[PDB]
């Protein structure tokens, strides 16, 4: 395990843990879902948590969240990734730009930095054209 | 890097979807 992954696990938790008390409630889950365009019922939020709430205390802590992140995509991800490509590629020209990546991050809550947006583009960019095409994206998401 | 929230939104979406299937 890299310090890099730890980094990523912290970001991922902090998408849900909006108050940063260190636990994910149904309310925080529901909030994240709604921003993703879904409207889960209260029962559904309970169910999502209770699949992974090892101590049965009705919330999710860091290691229980790690379990969430560790369960595979693993047979229906191709379509989920095709869909994801569409949301990222707003003008649909088949290439994700820095500016389109920035919007996604924002919509996910991040509002810094530009260099880091470029960095993200740079790392996903196999052919060197400065943007992310569908295949480059596929690999950025299966990394 | 900075892929965490992206990974999480992908993860949770499939979770919610896999929730509904499971009951
Ligand atoms: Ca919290
Ligand atoms: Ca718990
Ligand atoms: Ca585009
Ligand atoms: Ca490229």
């Amino acid at each position: 395990l890299t310090e890099e992954q730890i980094a990523e696990f912290k970001e991922a938790f902090s998408l849900f843990d909006k108050d940063g008390d260190g636990t994910i409630t149904t309310k925080e889950l529901g909030t994240v879902m709604r921003s993703l365009g879904q409207n889960p019922t209260e029962a559904e939020l309970q169910d999502m948590i209770n699949e992974v709430d090892a101590d049965g205390n009705g919330t999710i802590d860091f290691p229980e969240f790690l379990t969430m992140m560790a369960r595979k995509m693993k047979t229906d991800s191709e379509e989920e990734i095709r869909e994801a490509f569409r949301v990222f590629d707003k003008d649909g020209n088949g290439y994700i730009s820095a500016a389109e990546l920035r919007h996604v991050m924002t919509n996910l809550g991040e509002k810094l930095t530009d260099e880091e947006v470029d960095e993200m583009i740079r790392e996903a960019d196999i052919d060197g054209d400065g943007q992310v095409n569908y295949e480059e994206f596929v690999q950025m998401m299966t990394a | 890097g900075h892929m965490g929230k992206i990974y999480a939104a992908m993860m949770i979406m499939d979770y919610y979807k896999q929730s509904k299937v499971k009951k």
